[PDB]
């Protein structure tokens, strides 16, 4: 039920997603050792993802956060990074996209820093590197990140190193 | 998958060393995120 529709880069939404991206870049205290050494990215394409289903689903449960918080979602965008957002954009996120060993728990973790979620694009601390020459700093092999729309609702604040 | 914590329905992992590193969020049920775009890009060898 998924379809992609691409967006030009003339398109207001494919600049503010880019800008999203570029500006949220960091320096990480591996120094580079995850996701490797890179100030900033070559954007490829930007595809916006469709599926009535999926959207469905996220909204009917966002109305049952918000009823439950004084009618306040506490709606972010974030990114995430993993192995399988081919199967993301396909069946939605559930319990098999779970960061099993997190420092906050098994559940499903998302990153306002763009260059954190570059991270996990490859597996946890960068698995082996791309797959094509085992390089956690590939400079050559294209590698995808979602931005999502996630309901926070009351959210924990834990305070951590 | 494990459940939020009583009363919440996510958790923030607010940085508290690294001064520049901005936020982290755990949610513990898919259907509280949908992903809306899909970016294809490489990192770019500084300079
Ligand atoms: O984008 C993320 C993906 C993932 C992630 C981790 C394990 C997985 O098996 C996975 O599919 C995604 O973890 C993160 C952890 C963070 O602290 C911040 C962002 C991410
Ligand atoms: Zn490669």
């Amino acid at each position: 039920g998924t379809i992609l529709i691409d967006l030009s880069p003339d398109d207001k939404e494919f600049q503010s997603v880019e800008e999203e991206m570029q500006s949220t870049v960091r320096e990480h205290r591996d120094g580079g050792h995850a996701g490797g050494i890179f100030n900033r990215y070559n954007i490829l394409k930007i595809q916006k993802v469709c599926n009535k289903k999926l959207w469905e689903r996220y909204t009917h449960r966002r109305k049952e956060v918000s009823e439950e918080n004084h009618n306040h979602a506490n709606e972010r965008m974030l990114f995430h990074g993993s192995p399988f957002v081919n199967a993301i954009i396909h069946k939605g996120f559930d319990e098999r996209h779970a960061y099993i060993g997190g420092m906050f728990g098994a559940g499903i973790y998302f990153a306002e820093n763009s260059s954190k979620s570059n991270q996990y694009v490859y597996g946890i601390g960068g698995g082996t590197g791309c797959p094509v020459h085992k390089d956690r700093s590939c400079y050559i092999c294209h590698r995808q990140l979602l931005f999502c729309r996630v309901t926070l609702g009351k959210s924990f604040l834990q305070f951590s190193a | 998958m494990a459940h939020s914590p009583p009363g919440h329905h996510s958790v923030t992992g607010r940085p508290s060393v690294n001064g520049l590193a901005l936020a982290e969020y755990v949610i513990y049920r898919g259907e509280q995120a949908y992903p809306e775009y899909l970016i294809t890009y490489q990192i770019m060898r500084p300079e």
